[PDB]
RNA sequence: CUUUAAUGUUUGAUGUUCUAACGUUGACCCGUAAUCCGGGUUGCGGACAGUGUCUGGUGGGUAGUUUGACUGGGGCGGUCUCCUCCUAAAGAGUAACGGAGGAGCACGAAGGUUGGCUAAUCCUGGUCGGACAUCAGGAGGUUAGUGCAAUGGCAUAAGCCAGCUUGACUGCGAGCGUGACGGCGCGAGCAGGUGCGAAAGCAGGUCAUAGUGAUCCGGUGGUUCUGAAUGGAAGGGCCAUC
RNA sequence: AAUUCCUUGUCGGGUAAGUUCCGACCUGCACGAAUGGCGUAAUGAUGGCCAGGCUGUCUCCACCCGAGACUCAGUGAAAUUGAACUCGCUGUGAAGAUGCAGUGUACCCGCGGCAAGACGGAAAGACCCCGUGAACCUUUACUAUAGCUUGACACUGAACA
RNA sequence: GUUUAUUAAAAACACAGCACUGUGCAAACACGAAAGUGGACGUAUACGGUGUGACGCCUGCCCGGUGCCGGAAGGUUAAU
RNA sequence: UGUAACGGGGCUAAACCAUGCACCGAAGCUGCGGCAGCGACGCUUAUGCGUUGUUGGGUAGGGGAGCGUUCUGUAAGCCUG
RNA sequence: AGGACCGAACCGACUAAUGUUGAAAAAUUAGCGGAUGACUUGUGGCUGGGGGUGAAAGGCCAAUCAAACCGGGAGAUAGCU
RNA sequence: UUUUGUAUAAUGGGUCAGCGACUUAUAUUCUGUAGCAAGGUUAACCGAAUAGGGGAGCCGAAGGGAAACCGAGUCUUAACU
RNA sequence: CCAUAGGUUAAUGAGGCGAACCGGGGGAACUGAAACAUCUAAGUACCCCGAGGAAAAGAAAUCAACCGAGAUUCCCCCAG
């Protein structure tokens, strides 16, 4: 980043933001990973055991990426509108 | 050993989807009453790093 | 540069304020104008106050 | 001596010439005074810049009783 | 409450007296065969001196360093950012310690709108009045004026006068101009609300171009955005600003 | 003037002729009274000038005595060195030519000499500039610090006014 | 007399003399984180520092600036 | 320093002007033979082979393909009194 | 009697010449200054590097001194050659 | 070699032989090649052991926002043609 | 005065050396920041003390987050 004695670009521009501690422990889940776990019921413990989110994760969302084909029960996870539509279209059930 | 990131650069840039970098505009930290409100408004949204100085930010941030 | 800068605080109770300059030697009386307050989305009276 | 100062060039002049197809909002000429006057479909900005208000081809013409140069945007 | 004191007590300052801490490079005794040292008797000083921590002053005695660049070689002189003309070769741009001048502000109206008006200079006549004040008529046609330097504009006036007012609004912006970049500049139109006008419309500062300072750190106001077990808070973010 | 730039200031002495010297003058660029002023016998491998004697210092060099230089026999270096079949002149050209162009001169090779050239040899110029180079030194440059000094607390106690 | 051993012996340094200043003894000062030691087994007719340099005639005016000495009533001011 | 201001010898043209026809003159262009790069085109591609244009001065530098040297496997093989 | 006079040993180095790949990393020859004093010399000791010592030149501290020498940080750094 | 430019009278080399300068470790990006492919790959370690086990982790298939949060959308804004 | 200080015997142990590792007592600068003082180099170089075949540390007045883990030491991730 040195440009001669002239004030470098990474010092001419101002700093912004802050690092969120919640984002380091919040993950997102593709629709394709739902079939990979066993038992048909997804939550934090089963996803960690199946190595999908991470041991330190405390919150997780299911996203409309890929597609699910088998009935699956989502429990205690936030779900997007498109993901919810696909899950219910595939005979699923979402609870809190 | 691993390359050390330039922490000043890390507090100012973030990689986007296609590989570019976003940054905050300059001239908005202090003396503002003499600047036209149109200029301040245009300086509020974040911008993308230019092609000329893209190499320096990629060099300064080896770990995205 | 005798003209010093001030702020116009809204009368709507919101903390919003505009900013400008004035010549305090030849215009000692306070400034009052009607400006748009984007919090209440109405044009309210703004009164001059100390820049601090 | 006392003659070393000068100012940066302002890059004025005609930016789009006659018979050039332009998009709306594009600058045609950057001037100091009103050397060219705004005609049909051309507006005059804060610093007397003449800009196109609609897509079309630039047209230069001399009109008026004072022989003033007008810029208009021909329909296209 | 204006106007002050008593009994006792809460602790500071100054001064005097005392010995018991402490000092003794005063005298004597012992270890001892010893002008070091230690113990004892005594004399003088005495809560001072002296020493530790914290703190103000003085401190080239000592230590680490700084003391710019351009420059028809260096130093001295002059200059360093921004605006206008020429140099600049009829698009843009273009250098020299080239030729000439300015800016580091001003304005709550000197901004917006509606309505109205036309100067400079000279001639003739007229009380104080004069080459030059104000009045009337004529010639003249912008040689005048623009808050300020110069250039380009300006009569539909951008110049001058009056009424009403805050568009010197908030979030945005199709599309361009100029920059290596940071950035700087022009912009119709969309949404909310506002001013003038009967209305078509105009208004996102001033006829335009100088009137300026990136980032870090810190200050003020607003906003649960964030808040290290939890609920707050501190701190941080964002918006406005110093 | 150990000090006066203008300056060899002006006058007088010395010399035929004296930018130095000696003695005055004062128009002291910019002397001056213990960072001492002005004299001062004696003293000085101290600075300047003049005179007598003396002289190859000079006019102007000449001869002689030895030690080298020269030749013979014996031992036997060094700095330097891209390679050389290594001339003069005028011009050209990284602008001062043994080496290029034109021309002149010159059979091959030693020895004793001289030192004009090979921008000769010796020392990565000391003068000058440049490096956000170094070292010392100075100070009312910046920031510290040993030391000196000031106060609070501690070792440090008892009565009285 | 001394001095730049190895380009400078001098008008430079030193000198006896003069003057100012500090220092009352466990002296100032100096070398020492300190103990101690020199000064000195000396005591203001002494010792250290500074300037001047035998002797003769002298050393005149200025405390505004910067130091140093004396004073502490007032202004300002640290730790506590 | 030496002619030294046509390069020299020398020239009354062997100088200058105008017209015309020859010739010399370079690593330019053409002829013949050879090597290599990049594009068209076709083969039945050994994935590079006929023709066909055209290119090939080169520093800093970028790209591509190689020669040769010591050691390890192939290698108790092969060459050598 | 004397930091008195002339002048050897002894101490020093004022002028000139030679020598400058020297006999010598400072000397030789002819002159010169002090030569009973602040003289000179032999033996042993003490003062250590930001330190010593200096009749003071930034002189000297083992042919080296505006901060000795030896080892280490150390292949310091060098936008320069 | 350095230069705008050197036969240069600018630098370096007397000559020969030997030695002498883009390497090594760990991370990151790009190109070629090989394996597998919405998956790829293991590090310390166990193990008689370049096998096999080990998926602790990392990169990728989702991004927008400073963030809570939302999500093939997100941010600005009371709301965007 | 008792006593204490001191003195004389006897027994046991220590002293010095050694290449690296360890714990502790002190502790730079060249360098980087394109100068330099905060900062870096770095608790590195170096000096000193002590011990062992290892040393140091060590059995929570430790983390975690309302679920739990269970002394110290070292390796790979977390993670530049």
């Amino acid at each position: 980043g040195f440009e001669g004695g002239q004030m470098p670009l990474y010092r001419r521009l101002p700093k912004f933001g802050f690092t969120s501690r919640k984002a380091a422990i919040t993950a997102e889940i593709r629709l394709s990973d739902l079939a990979k776990v066993e038992g048909g019921v997804v939550d934090l413990n089963t996803l960690k055991a199946a190595n999908i989110i991470g041991i330190q994760i405390e919150f997780a969302k299911v996203i409309l990426a890929g597609e699910v084909t088998t009935p699956v029960t989502v429990r205690g996870l936030r779900v997007t509108k498109g993901a919810r539509a696909a899950i219910e279209a595939a005979g699923g059930k979402i609870e809190e | 050993p691993k390359i050390k990131t330039v922490r000043g650069a890390a507090k100012r840039f973030k990689k986007t989807g296609k590989g570019g970098f976003k940054h905050k505009h300059a001239n908005l930290r202090h003396i503002l009453t003499k600047k036209a409100t149109k200029r301040k408004r245009h300086l509020r949204p974040k911008a993308m790093v230019s092609k000329g100085d893209l190499g320096l930010v990629i060099a300064c941030l080896p770990y995205a | 540069g005798i003209r010093e800068k001030i702020k116009l605080v809204s009368s709507a109770g919101t903390g919003h304020f505009y900013t400008t300059t004035k010549n305090k030697r030849t215009k000692p009386e306070k400034l009052e104008l009607k400006k748009f307050d984007p919090v209440v989305r109405q044009h309210v009276i703004y009164k001059e106050a100390k820049i601090k | 001596t006392r003659n070393g100062r000068d100012s940066e060039a302002k890059r004025l002049g005609v930016k789009r010439f006659g018979g050039e197809s332009v998009l709306a909002g594009s600058i045609i000429v950057r001037q100091r005074g009103t050397k060219f006057h705004a005609g049909a479909n051309v507006g005059c900005g804060r610093d007397h810049t003449l800009f196109a208000k609609a897509d079309g081809k630039v047209k230069f013409e001399v009109k008026g009783p004072k022989n003033r140069k007008f810029i208009s945007i021909e329909a296209e």
